[PDB]
């Protein structure tokens, strides 16, 4: 119950609420449409979470998306999903969080003009490398630091909501009235609505990470639906109230013109205490990066337990018992990604691929329902949830493909390049002795350099 | 699988790999510290943001003059209550103020009887004024009261002594700041003697209640030297005058007038209009309106328009309307004196559905002026133009730069843009996005070149380009 509700609230709330409001509103065209898109996401997440809970209690294996799909579709689909998660989802999320941290730190120095790009990128890399070193040094430090960052982010959200309520009680709700709420400065099309939903779904990303710890959950059958029902509506309410506070504190046009909505809020409302918030926001971004790294490691381990990834990525330090190669690979991939795109293009990439993976998993749930009707399932969901989610997912995917072909095409191409690697590596079991020698040499080099051994 | 054992790794990793690991860790830490030092280095030596100017309310948009309420609504509806219902349309035009009046008591050429402190019952009661002011304040449409002592007579300041008129004016100011008006306007100050002193005192009083109030003065002087006599002592006074009365239909002449007027006063805030109480169409043909509106909306100052100037209302091309206050046309029944003499093409109803109408251009330009920082308070710089062109750049800090090209001639010409007249932070790019043109037949959003661009007769182009 409350044991896991805390983790469900913790993994969902990262930094998206400090990025999405500018992206959503620009595409929503009005306060009402944006505040509706938020609640829409708050229900699409709930449906997917319920279906994921059903899948998790159906198959006791742990690993989440990687474990379920491999059970239902086979090795190829599982490897493709692992490839997409390793290359695109996690590194892009980390890059977005780091860029957000740099933007929020540099905004007070340049309040009316954009900060230099080189300084922002260098600062983001500095933060990312410091957190990678912290995660490589020890684990208890990382745990305590993550708890402190969670405290910081909850404090920031509570302060924003409280100031918004105080302003509401003072009689300042000009934008929320129907006369101003539905003042459309641009006719919203269907494709623009799809892009707005892609931007607004980043704030809810990370809700399926609970499925990575299902084996560690005590009595999942009863607590899991209760946890979902307690968590998802509360998160939706918190996000909607934060958006309401943002809109009551500043005008939509001036909100769109700021690179840090929260910073403008703090500048105009907190006055002298403004400096309190951008620090308290920054901690939140920290609490993202660290946490994501943890999940990355707990994926790579699994990626080697099924024989899909090289064993060198699953080894731990001899003394400190930390997964150094996984963190190094994650840092390298994120640093490579950060040089190329902008924050919102990366958000579009990660949201598109996240929804593709969710749809594939739900279709796998339906196929499992068809193929194994005698399987003992502790909880059974109605077909309405999977069919509605599948229809919504299909419409969103076609509309986003039409709206922005380039980024979705690049993502699909990157996913498709994973098939030949799988066929050459795992399907092909007649590797020449040269390949075996190269693999053994690289594993020995990694073991000697990083001082790591296979977990016992 | 293939891997080294824990004891095997400890045996192998003892002799020399410890030194390599320590060296790599130290190199990583040194690289991180150098990275942070570099970050601080570029942060310190980066260009700094420019400071905002803290604009007033009569700075972010145009004003809308209403000479008489009788012709604004028509017969049977010329009242303050009737005007209260037009606030929706007035906010649709995105104006920032109304020059309303005169509505004070003035029967005929009687100094003692003329009371500036009492509202004429014909135009409504004081309760109607309070309700209108509250409704306009809720909609952010500030109301400025005209205070011409005599508007029904040939003399706007009476033929007798004027010091009692000045006392009445001062009492009117104090009373109407008690009421809550957001400014005042006086007209025909030519006939006023020593008007500089009274103008200074009235600015004094008006600014004495708050810093968010203004005084507007109007005159018919068409020469440059006289205006500086009035502005030599007052520096926050909006002075509308017939400085652009003569047309000339030449871009270079208008450029000379605008540049000389700006340079003579420095760079102070101005007001751009062709008269004090007259429409654009009195001095312009049909084809020049769509260009003059763009020029007025793209110049540094506070544009001042009269009612009917957004639909090109004219009194010289439609019999039955006096030139002082033509009847505003909303539909085909707005002019019943001569039935069938109006078309659903010269009314508000018939132009709110036509993208190519003048009202659409008015609304688009007002929206662009009321939001973009460069048009709000950006620096204005004019460079060399063509045979009959007038081109200028609006640029502020890092925001979007705007270029305006206007052709007052009747013969097609070329761009002929010459550089070396702008600062290094506002150099013209090779290709610039095109916002709008005054005539149909131009593709919007297409990046046009600035070296082979050709001008159609009586055409103006508004273009954008981000910081470069
Ligand atoms: C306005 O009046 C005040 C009070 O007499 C005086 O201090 C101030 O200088 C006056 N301002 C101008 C511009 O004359
Ligand atoms: C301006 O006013 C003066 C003085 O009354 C008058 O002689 C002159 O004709 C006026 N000019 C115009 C253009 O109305
Ligand atoms: C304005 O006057 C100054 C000083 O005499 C002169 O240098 C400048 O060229 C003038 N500007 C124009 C546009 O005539
Ligand atoms: C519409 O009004 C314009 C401007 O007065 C005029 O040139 C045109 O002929 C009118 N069109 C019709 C169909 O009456």
């Amino acid at each position: 119950l409350l044991s896991a509700c805390t983790i469900i609230i913790g993994n969902i709330i990262g930094s998206g609420i400090f990025i999405s409001p500018k992206g959503v509103l620009e595409h929503s065209g009005s306060v009402g449409l944006a505040l509706f898109v938020w609640v829409l996401g708050g229900g699409v997440t709930a449906l997917g979470s319920l279906c994921y809970a059903e899948l998790g209690v159906a198959i006791p294996k742990s690993g989440g998306d990687y474990a379920y799909v491999t059970e239902i579709f086979g090795g190829l689909a599982g490897f493709l999903l692992l490839w997409s998660a390793v290359l695109i989802m996690y590194p892009t999320s980390l890059a977005v969080i780091s860029m957000t941290f740099s933007n929020y730190v540099l905004q007070p120095v340049f309040p009316n003009c954009i900060p230099p790009t080189t300084a922002s990128r260098v600062l983001s890399m500095a933060c990312l490398m410091l957190l990678t070193w912290v995660n490589s040094s020890s684990v208890r430090w990382a745990t305590r630091i993550q708890d402190m960052f969670t405290g910081g982010k909850l404090l920031a959200l509570s302060l924003i909501i409280g100031v918004g309520l105080l302003q509401i009680f003072q009689g300042h709700f000009e934008e929320l009235r129907p006369s101003n709420a539905f003042a459309f400065w641009m006719t919203p099309s269907v494709g623009h609505l799809a892009l707005a939903f892609l931007q607004g779904s980043f704030a809810f990303s990370g809700w399926n990470f609970l499925n990575y710890v299902t084996e560690e959950m005590v009595d999942a059958r009863k607590n899991l639906p209760r946890a979902i029902f307690i968590s998802i509506p509360l998160v939706t309410f918190v996000y909607t109230f934060t958006n309401i506070a943002y809109f009551t504190a500043m005008s939509p046009q001036e909100l769109l013109s700021s690179n840090a909505v929260a910073v403008t809020f703090g500048e105009k409302l907190l006055g002298y205490f403004s400096w309190v918030m951008p620090v308290s926001v920054a901690l939140s971004t920290f609490g993202g990066i660290n946490g994501y790294l943890f999940t990355y490691s707990r994926l790579c381990f699994s990626g080697a337990r099924e024989g899909h990834l090289p064993s060198l990525l699953a080894m731990i330090h001899v003394r400190h018992c930390t997964p150094i190669p996984a963190l190094l690979v994650c840092c390298g991939a994120t640093a490579v990604i950060m040089l190329v795109g902008d924050t919102y293009t990366l958000i579009n990439y990660v949201s598109f691929i996240n929804y593709l993976c969710y749809g594939v998993t739900i279709l796998g749930l339906l196929l499992l329902r068809w193929r194994r009707p005698a399987l003992h399932r502790p909880i059974k969901v109605n077909l309405l949830i999977p069919v509605a989610y599948l229809v919504f997912w299909a419409f969103l995917l076609v509309f986003s493909f039409i709206s922005e072909p380039m980024v979705c095409g690049v993502g699909v191409i990157i996913i498709l390049t994973g098939v030949p690697i799988f066929f050459l590596g795992v399907f092909w079991r007649s590797k020449p002795k040269c390949v075996h020698r190269l693999t053994e040499s690289m594993t020995h080099w990694g073991q000697e350099l990083c001082f790591v051994v296979y977990p016992q | 699988t293939g891997l080294s054992k824990e004891e095997l790794l400890k045996v192998a990793g003892s002799p020399g790999w410890v030194r390599t690991r320590w060296a790599l860790l130290l190199l990583f830490w040194l690289g991180w510290l150098g990275m942070l030092a570099g970050a601080v280095v570029i942060i310190v030596r980066a260009p700094r943001c420019r400071e905002l100017p803290a604009q007033k309310w009569w700075h972010t948009g145009a004003l809308y003059r209403i000479g008489d309420l009788q012709a604004f609504q028509g017969h049977g509806a010329g009242n303050l209550a009737g005007l209260k219902g037009r606030l929706d349309y007035l906010s649709s035009l995105k104006v920032k103020g109304l020059v309303l009046g005169p509505i004070h008591k003035n029967q005929k050429d009687d100094v003692a009887q003329t009371d500036l402190l009492q509202i004429d019952p014909n135009f409504g009661s004081k309760e109607d004024f309070d309700s209108l002011l509250q409704s306009a304040k809720k909609k952010s449409i500030r109301v400025i009261l005209d205070l011409t002592p005599n508007y029904r007579g040939e003399n706007s300041w009476f033929s007798t002594q004027v010091d009692t008129v000045a006392t009445k004016v001062k009492d009117a100011l104090e009373f109407w700041l008690q009421a809550g008006v957001d400014g005042f306007q006086v007209r025909d100050i030519e006939n006023l003697k020593d008007a500089s002193s009274f103008l200074a005192e009235w600015q004094n009083i008006t600014k004495g209640f708050s810093e968010d109030r203004l005084l507007i003065a109007g005159t018919n002087s068409s020469d440059l030297q006289q205006i500086l006599s009035l502005l030599e002592s007052n520096k926050d006074l909006l002075l509308t005058s017939s400085y652009l009365s003569d047309s000339g239909s030449t871009g270079e002449h208008t450029k000379s007038l605008v540049t000389q007027y700006l340079n003579a006063t420095g760079n102070r805030w101005c007001s751009w209009s062709l008269s004090q109480a007259r429409l654009l169409t009195s001095f312009l043909p049909a084809q020049l309106l769509r260009l003059y509106q763009l020029m007025l909306f793209t110049l540094p100052g506070t544009p001042v328009f009269s009612y009917g100037d957004e639909i090109g209302l004219d009194a010289a091309a439609l019999p039955g309307q006096p030139m002082e206050a033509p009847v505003m046309l909303w539909d085909e029944s707005s002019f019943p004196d001569i039935p069938g003499a109006v078309s659903a093409n010269m009314t508000v109803k018939g132009q709110s559905e036509d993208p190519g109408s003048l009202l659409s251009l008015f609304r688009r330009l007002s929206d662009q002026r009321s939001k973009e920082r460069s048009l709000l308070h950006g620096d204005f710089h004019a460079f060399s133009a063509g045979p009959g062109l007038f081109s200028y750049i609006r640029h502020w800090d890092q925001n979007e730069r705007f270029l305006v090209v206007l052709n007052f001639g009747d013969v097609g010409l070329s761009a002929g843009l010459q550089a070396s007249d702008l600062p290094a932070s506002a150099s013209l790019p090779a290709k610039a996005d095109l916002l709008l043109s005054t005539q149909p037949g131009r593709e919007e959003g297409s990046p046009l070149e600035l070296e082979r661009l050709k001008l159609e007769p009586h055409e103006g182009l508004l273009l954008r380009f981000p910081y470069a």
